[PDB]
């Protein structure tokens, strides 16, 4: 019965080397980049005179005037 | 007695309503109705108890069958033990009322209190306070705290009732129907 | 007449008075239970039935001597003392018998002349001297064998060694010997001799009695009588005299006394009564008591405790001794129930200990309990003055100064403002400002740009030219004293301090130069806002302090805290928290030295068991919490003395003293709930009750090993939930089925065998 | 009767039914039943909590786990001793 | 139906299984 | 997830752990049998109260 602490010490090995390579895959800039562009569109109003943005649509004039003013201000600032 | 408290209190109050005449001669006053207002309270609290305690009385009567009958006796039967354990659990959980009282009682508001620190242990049974002040108040001893009151009322003592009223059922089912077996 | 007066001055409930009585009574129900439990097999084994030898000793004295007669035998020595033997036996004294017997008598007299034998006469004289059984040694060697072999009287004794020919010198030290310690109530519960209609029970009801008169009769005199002398409050010294507290007890005691006589003379001699007399005499004063401590200023509970206690010790020490001494001037089983009395006797010195451990142990927590709804209140009241709402909101836009301009500065001088103790004050500390770090992505906590802090003495603006000195010095921490958990690292008590005081028309000139001549940035690295609180009405300070970190250059990070204390001083005398340190401190002595005692007489070897790990933490705790109050007793002093100096231009951090005084709070709670636990255990000593514990320690390797399993199943899920887009024990009851089978085994373990 | 004319959870008599059996599950408020009544109104949470989750609940497993066991020995005693 | 009547049948087959199991176990280990 | 659960292999032949894996064991039949009929209700509500 010594290979049982064979096979114990291989999947340790096997386990230390997985818990890095998953770790490998939590960056900090994949959930907040993410985060941060879901907030820069679908939270900003509409151009002006109006609160509300793009998460709370009610019409189609809505739709309208989001497409002008608050697509083409937060796809150019002023790639 | 209590059906004898409320009468008298039911009598007492009812026999003084000077003050609403005395306010419907001249009705420029101040129309002093407090004392009324708080007989009435009172009067309520004992009407609310003497009908909860008269609806309990009704287990007197229903033993008509066997089914009753052996889930009456099991009732009974663990009485014994289950009062002999809760003394040591409410042991322990006043030990932790008054450590919490102590050390998280001058800046928290739901432990500023014993009667708070009581009601609040209570909540957290049912799984309804959270972590979100004791934190605050003390970042390291707030979650040894919490994990020691969850762990030790959670997985080991509140546990230790359910055997016991499981083996109790058990037994008492047991010798009842090796006790009909043999006689009958 | 204007004596004995109803004060009821002030509704301020005092719990010293009720913590004290509340405990002398449990103390007293527990120990008649172990007494009642000790009386019944006591009774029984004196109505059945070694210094000596156990070998055959058939008495050949003689012929005529036949009659059916008993002896009897007084083995008195040191601690010893037995009692006459039966009369059993295949002859049972026939007709020209012998004499040999064998007892089971506990009694192990020592090497030295005391002894008797009492030989009754039943029936006509006889012609055989029977002069003794011979004994010299079988399991402590503590016989002489030397007989007289003579004949007196019916029923006539003979005294050795190991008519009237003296009276003053023999019929007196007969009862020096047996009256010393069973006389002598106090030490009466452990040395009643048996076949005695006193019963050890009812001892105990005497005991409390005189415990419970002397608090009743100290608690009337200060509170009551308190102008005869006019001494309580006005020369009253906590700390004893020889004359203000010690007095006063002998006084109470030898005033009570003639009551306690009246009861026990009721209660022996009787062959009750007095059993409910002395219950309503023990009400009555317990109710006086409570009834009129709830009057008394903080320094005359301390005087009343050791009035109390001097009392006790008077009736303990020249007093029954002192009665003791007038009466006598006036005058295969047995193995079991030995090792039963053995741990019955051990059993009621522990519980006195416990019990006496539990009082100081409350009263060093819960002495003050009064100002603990105060201080809620207070640091509550604090904070809602001071917008404990946007302050926490702050961010690094240099706005910090409209906020300080706003809100701080007319609550520091406002008309109707607090005392205040002292002016405010602002710090400073750091050096190499941050280079703009990096803002995408920002750390969520881990903000630690590290650097380092500046120390030397620069002057008016960033410059330290030949202006001499530095002006902006900076102040080196004072030590011992604060340090500020930061998010950032941890601070201390150095830095750059400003004023900000004097009279706020001035202060607004000293807030416009901090903003318009370049003090608060480019490095800016703590502000450290505090000042101090004090409120006559209730009696409590308050430590407030306030926090901006700035970690990324251009975001804050506030903190403020409040912490309410009382100033105690150990220059203020015997002051209660001096007192339960420093028994507290004896406490713990006296375990260690309990604990090494074990530890070299059992010998290495103990380590890897939990009752040295017990006691040392026991130990450790106690030690801990009474230096911790000495420390904050001593700083606390050292910081009002500096204080005083230099009243209206100093600043003096109190937030070190308030820091040990809330450790000392929490380090005492933490004990009293171990002493707690440790009753809860205790009640295994019940018959049907003892299973709970086992069942508890014996089915904990099981728990544990599921907690483990969950532990495991929990960090998967974990890390599956995770990384994918971004209970089952607690409902379905699985421990209730690994306690029942516990439970049903021992329980089953403790009928069947 | 107690909290009938202020907590708007107890106003009616099958809100009361609901109210306690949602106290169950773990959703409660007690900032109200508490400043209703004083006295009286933590009492009743107190006690209704201890003898509903501590013993009454206790009794439904009790009693299933019981048959089940009995059920599964007499089953299999039929079966093996054919 | 669904608190009290199907999360007692889950506890009462884990309660079955460990008690035969410990008992063979015990009958098992403790006779050889 | 799989590569965690594969875990429990290594620590089963414990003195106090292979009491209750072995019971786990012994009623999986049981608990798919429980399981099946739990899910056969909670469907019939859940599709009620659609």
């Amino acid at each position: 019965l010594k290979s049982v602490l064979r096979e114990l010490v291989t999947y340790l090995l096997f386990l230390i080397v997985l818990c890095i390579l998953t770790y490998g895959m939590m960056s900090s800039n994949v959930y907040y980049y993410t985060r941060m562009m879901s907030q820069l569109f679908l939270d900003t109003p509409v151009s002006k005179t109006e609160k509300t943005n793009f998460k709370t649509l009610s019409s189609m004039e809505d739709f309208w005037k989001f497409t002008e003013g608050s697509l083409l201000d937060g796809l150019y600032w002023k790639l | 007695v209590l059906s004898v408290v409320a009468i008298g209190i039911n009598i007492y109050r009812t026999s003084n309503v000077e003050v609403l005449l005395q306010f419907l001669e001249d009705q420029n006053t101040f129309p002093n109705f407090e004392h009324l207002a708080y007989w009435q309270i009172q009067f309520n609290n004992i009407a609310a108890v003497t009908v909860f305690f008269v609806w309990i009385k009704l287990f007197k009567f229903i033993n008509f069958n066997r089914t009753m009958s052996q889930l009456s006796t099991t009732m009974s039967r663990c009485a014994k033990d289950l009062f002999g354990f809760a003394i040591m659990f409410f042991i322990i959980f006043l030990a932790y009322a008054q450590l919490a009282y102590l050390v998280f009682g001058t800046q928290v508001d739901d432990f500023s209190t014993f009667q708070e620190c009581i009601f609040t242990q209570f909540r957290i049974i049912l799984g309804d306070i959270n972590f979100a002040e004791i934190e605050e108040a003390n970042r390291v001893l707030g979650p040894i705290y919490f994990t020691t009151f969850v762990f030790f009322m959670f997985f080991i003592l509140l546990n230790m009732f359910l055997a016991i009223i499981n083996d109790t059922y058990s037994e008492v089912k047991s010798d009842l129907a090796q006790q009909k077996a043999e006689m009958e | 007449h204007v004596r004995f007066v109803f004060p009821e001055p002030t509704a301020d409930v005092n719990y010293i008075v009720m913590l004290t009585c509340a405990v002398c009574l449990v103390t007293y129900m527990v120990m008649a239970a172990i007494l009642h439990k000790l009386d019944q097999l006591d009774a029984s084994r004196g109505r059945a039935i070694r210094f000596k030898y156990e070998i055959l000793v058939k008495t050949g004295w003689g012929r005529g001597s036949g009659t059916t007669a008993h002896v009897g035998i007084m083995l008195y020595g040191v601690d010893s003392r037995s009692g006459h033997r039966h009369l059993d036996g295949d002859r049972a004294f026939h007709r020209n018998s012998l004499d040999i017997f064998r007892i089971a008598t506990p009694h192990s007299l020592g090497s030295v002349w005391k002894i008797r034998v009492w030989h009754d006469n039943k029936g006509l004289s006889p012609a055989w001297f029977l002069q003794h059984v011979i004994v010299r040694d079988l399991q402590t060697a503590r016989s002489a064998f030397f007989l007289v072999n003579d004949w007196l009287s019916v029923e006539t004794e003979a005294n050795g060694g190991l008519a009237a020919l003296l009276r003053f010198r023999r019929l007196l030290v007969a009862e020096l010997q047996r009256g010393f310690f069973d006389k002598h109530i106090w030490l009466s519960i452990w040395d009643r001799p048996p076949r005695s209609r006193f019963t050890r029970i009812q001892r105990a009801t005497c005991c409390v009695l005189l415990i419970c008169l002397f608090l009743g009769a100290n608690a009337v005199w200060y509170g009551a009588v308190g102008d005869s002398a006019y001494s309580t409050g006005h020369v009253s010294r906590l700390s004893p005299l020889s004359v203000d507290t010690v007095a006063v007890g002998l006084v109470s005691s030898v005033v009570v006394y003639p009551v306690y006589l009246a009861i026990l003379f009721l209660f022996r001699m009787s062959r009750s009564l007095a059993h409910g007399l002395s219950l309503l005499l023990v009400a009555v004063a317990v109710a006086v008591s409570g009834w009129v401590g709830a009057s008394f200023p903080p320094g005359v509970s301390v005087a009343w405790l050791l009035s109390s206690s001097a009392s006790f010790l008077a009736s303990f020490l020249g007093w029954e001794p002192l009665k003791v001494l007038l009466e006598a001037l006036y005058f295969f089983l047995a193995k079991e129930e030995a090792r039963k009395v053995k741990r019955l006797h051990g059993m009621l010195r522990s519980l006195l200990v416990y019990m006496l451990f539990l009082l100081v142990t409350l009263l060093a927590s819960y002495g003050d309990a009064s100002c603990h709804g105060h201080a809620y209140r207070l640091q509550s009241a604090i904070k809602q003055e001071l917008h404990s709402r946007a302050f926490l909101a702050i961010t690094r836009s240099e706005e910090l100064w409209p906020w300080m301009a706003h809100v701080l500065l007319p609550y520091v001088h406002g008309n109707q403002s607090s005392p205040e103790l002292g002016p405010p004050r602002l710090r400073q500390v750091r050096l190499q400002e941050a280079l703009y770090p990096d803002p995408p992505g920002p750390r969520v906590h881990t903000c630690s740009a590290a650097g380092g802090f500046s120390t030397s003495d620069y002057d008016v603006g960033w410059e330290s030219p030949h202006n001499g000195s530095g002006t902006w010095a900076y102040s080196a921490p004072d030590l011992l004293g604060a340090w500020s958990w930061g998010s950032c690292a941890v601070y201390d008590s150095g830095g750059y301090v400003q004023e900000l005081g004097l009279s706020l028309e001035e202060s607004r000139d000293r807030l416009r130069f901090l903003q318009l001549h370049n003090w608060l940035d480019n490095r800016s690295r703590a502000v450290f806002l505090e000042l101090t609180r004090y409120s006559p009405a209730v009696g409590l300070h308050a430590a407030v302090t306030l926090r901006l970190e700035f970690p990324a250059a251009g975001r804050a990070l506030a903190a403020l805290s409040v912490r309410p204390f009382a100033l105690r001083r150990l220059s203020a005398g015997l002051s209660l928290p001096l007192l339960t340190s420093v028994c507290l401190l004896l406490f713990a002595v006296h375990f260690a030295v309990a604990e090494a005692r074990t530890w070299h007489r059992e010998g290495r070897w103990r380590v890897l068991r939990l009752g040295a790990w017990a006691r040392w933490l026991l130990v450790a705790l106690t030690a801990a919490t009474a230096l911790v109050r000495l420390a904050q007793l001593g700083a606390a002093d050292r910081q009002w003395t500096r204080f005083v100096r230099g009243r209206p231009r100093r600043f003096t951090s109190f937030d070190q003293v308030a820091q040990l005084s809330s450790a000392a709070r929490g380090l005492a709670a933490s004990l009293l709930f171990l002493l707690l636990v440790k009753a809860a255990q205790q009640l295994r000593f019940v018959r049907q009750w003892s299973v709970f514990g086992k069942t508890l320690c014996r089915a904990l390797p099981e728990l544990l090993g599921v907690t483990l399993g969950l532990v495991v199943l929990g960090v998967a899920y974990a890390q599956l939930a995770i990384l994918l887009v971004s209970r089952l024990w607690g409902a379905l009851r699985l421990g209730a089925v690994i306690l029942r089978w516990r439970y049903h085994a021992l329980r089953g373990e403790l009928y069947r065998p």
